[PDB]
C-alpha cells in the first residue's frame, strides 16, 4: 500500500518569543509534555539556532518517521484522524493545496508566514504543508480533556508533511480513506 | 511560600517523564532462542509482502502490452479520483 | 480517463472482456491471539522501560455473527475478519439455474477502453442506485482460455450497496462472498483461471 517515509511535528510560538530574553520556557515545558503526550515518541526542546529571541530554547520539535519501525508515525496519524479533527473552525472539507480548510477561499493572506498558498514548492521535493491545529483541538484532546488541570494553556501548533507518494492530494487521499474529512 | 504554579512546575518537571519507575532489566544467555523469532516474524511478514507487491507491479507491467494505444491512454493516465472517506478501517 | 480519437479495434472480432472484481475491505480488526500477542507486548514493555533507565448506554460491540460463512453466500453479514469478492455465478442456459461459472463480466466497446467499461458496467449493475468507486485503470490477470476472449480483470471495492440479482448484466445467476483462501469453492466450473487468482 502507498505509505510515508518521513513527518514532523512542531509547536511554533511566537506567544512565548516577541522580546530579546522573555521567553516562556516553563510555558514550552508544558507544551513539551503536552507534544510528550500527542506524539508518542520523546520530545526535544527546539532549541533555536537563531536564540535571539530567548534565553532558552522555543516550541517543541519532535520526528516521528526518521526512526525505523515506523510505529509512530502511524499512532500520530490514527490520534490526530481520531480525535484531533471535528473543532477546526471551517471544516467542510480539505482544498488540497492547503491541507487544513479556513472558513473561506478568498482572503487567505500571508502576513507574516511563508506565501506558499499553493501544495508546496512547485518541483515539490519538499511537501511543505500549513497543517495548522486549533488552540482549542488541543483543548479537546481527550486525554488533555480529561487532565485540564495539566494542560491549562494551549499554542496553536503546525504540521509539516513528507510522502513518498509522488502526488500530494492522492497519499493524503490514502489517509482520508482512514475517515480523515480531507475530501472537500 | 509556593504557589499554585510553583507546585504545577515541580509536579511537572520531575513528571514531564514520570521519574525512574522502572526495574533496570539485566538478560543472560540462560533462555529461550526469542530474538530470532523476533527477527523472523517480521522479516518474513514484509518480504512476502513486498513479494506479493513486486509480482503484482509485474503483472501490471505485462498486462497494457496485448492491446492498441488508445487503452494504453486509458491505462496510462496518471490520475486519482479523491477517495470517498467512507471506507472505515480495522475497528 | 481519457479516450482517443482513432484506434485499431482488435479487440471488436476479440471478445475481450472488461470484467471487474469486487475486493470488499473486511470492516472491523480480526483478532490475533491475546497470549502470544501479550506476552510479546509484554516483553517490548519491559524493554521499553529498562531502555528509559453514555456511560448505561455503551456496550463493546461483538464482532461475530451467527450465521457462519460456507455455504450460504448471499449478502455481507458473514465474515468482518477476511476480505470478500463479489463472484457471479454463471447464468442459467434457458432462465433456470446457473451451471458453470463465471465473474462480473461485459464485454467491451470496440472503440471505447476497458476500465470505464468496467467502472460503467458496475455502475449500471447498482441500476443508479448507489455509487461504487472504482481501484485501477490497468487490467491484474490475463486470460489463457481465449486468445481472443481474454478477459481484463480491473478492480473495484465497496462503500455501501444492497445488491440485487436481476440487475447484473453479465448474466447472474447467483452471488458468491469468499475469500483468497476459498476462491477455489467452484472448482467444477473453473479449469485453470482460479489457480491465476491465487497471485
Amino acid at each position: 500500500l502507498p505509505r510515508l517515509t518521513a513527518i514532523e511535528v512542531s509547536i511554533p510560538a511566537i506567544e512565548t518569543q516577541l522580546e530579546r530574553d522573555v521567553v516562556d520556557k516553563s510555558e514550552l515545558l508544558l507544551y513539551a509534555l503536552a507534544l510528550e503526550v500527542l506524539a508518542g515518541k520523546p520530545a526535544g526542546f527546539t532549541a533555536p539556532a537563531n536564540k535571539a529571541l530567548g534565553t532558552r530554547a522555543t516550541g517543541v520539535a519532535v520526528r516521528l518517521d526518521a526512526v525505523t519501525e515506523p510505529e509512530a508515525a502511524h499512532l500520530f496519524m490514527e490520534k490526530l484522524v481520531h480525535v484531533l479533527l471535528p473543532n477546526q473552525v471551517g471544516f467542510e472539507g480539505v482544498p488540497p493545496p492547503m491541507l487544513v480548510p479556513p472558513p473561506r477561499r478568498s482572503k487567505a493572506a500571508e502576513a507574516a508566514q511563508a506565501r506558499k498558498a499553493a501544495l508546496d514548492h512547485r518541483k515539490a521535493p519538499a511537501k511543505a504543508h500549513f497543517t495548522e491545529i486549533k488552540v482549542g483541538n488541543l483543548l479537546t484532546y481527550p486525554d488533555f480533556e480529561q487532565n485540564f488541570s495539566l494542560f491549562e494553556p494551549l499554542r496553536g501548533m503546525r504540521v509539516r508533511l513528507v510522502m513518498e507518494g509522488a502526488s500530494a492530494a492522492d497519499c493524503a487521499a490514502l489517509l482520508g480513506g482512514m475517515s480523515l474529512p480531507v475530501l472537500s | 511560600g509556593v504557589d499554585e504554579e510553583n507546585a504545577r512546575v515541580k509536579a511537572m518537571v520531575a513528571m514531564l517523564q514520570p521519574p525512574a519507575p522502572a526495574e533496570a532489566t539485566p538478560l543472560t544467555p540462560a533462555e529461550q532462542a526469542a530474538a530470532q523469532q523476533l527477527q523472523q516474524q517480521r522479516v518474513a511478514e514484509h518480504q512476502a509482502w513486498v513479494k506479493d507487491m513486486t509480482t503484482k507491479f509485474k503483472l501490471q507491467q505485462a498486462a497494457l502490452r496485448a492491446l492498441p494505444e488508445r487503452l494504453r491512454v486509458l491505462a496510462m493516465q496518471p490520475d486519482h479520483t479523491p477517495y470517498p472517506l467512507n471506507r472505515k478501517f480495522l475497528f | 480517463s481519457a479516450t482517443v480519437n482513432d484506434g485499431a479495434s482488435t479487440s471488436g472480432e476479440g471478445p475481450i472482456i472488461a470484467a471487474c472484481v469486487l475486493q470488499r475491505l473486511p470492516l472491523v480488526r480480526p483478532r490475533l491471539t491475546t497470549g502470544e500477542q501479550a506476552q510479546l507486548a509484554l516483553e517490548r514493555q519491559r524493554a521499553l522501560q529498562t531502555g528509559e533507565l453514555d456511560l448505561r448506554a455503551f456496550d463493546p460491540v461483538p464482532a461475530t455473527t451467527a450465521a457462519d460463512s460456507n455455504g450460504d453466500v448471499s449478502t455481507m453479514r458473514r465474515r468482518l475478519a477476511d476480505s470478500l469478492y463479489l463472484v457471479v455465478r454463471g447464468g442459467p442456459a434457458a432462465g433456470g439455474g446457473g451451471g458453470e461459472w463465471a465473474f462480473p463480466q461485459a464485454v467491451n466497446t470496440a472503440e471505447e477502453s476497458i476500465s470505464d467499461t468496467a467502472q460503467r458496467a458496475l455502475y449500471g449493475a447498482i441500476g443508479r442506485s448507489h455509487p461504487v468507486y472504482f481501484i485501477g485503470n490497468a487490467p491484474m490477470g490475463h486470460v489463457r482460455a481465449l486468445p481472443a476472449g481474454t478477459s481484463f480483470f480491473m478492480l473495484a471495492q465497496v462503500v455501501d450497496d444492497p445488491w440485487d440479482t436481476q440487475l447484473l448484466p453479465g448474466a447472474a445467476q447467483e452471488l458468491a462472498w469468499v475469500t483468497k483462501q476459498e476462491l477455489l469453492g467452484s472448482y467444477l466450473s473453473d479449469a485453470r483461471l482460479r489457480e491465476l487468482v491465487s497471485k
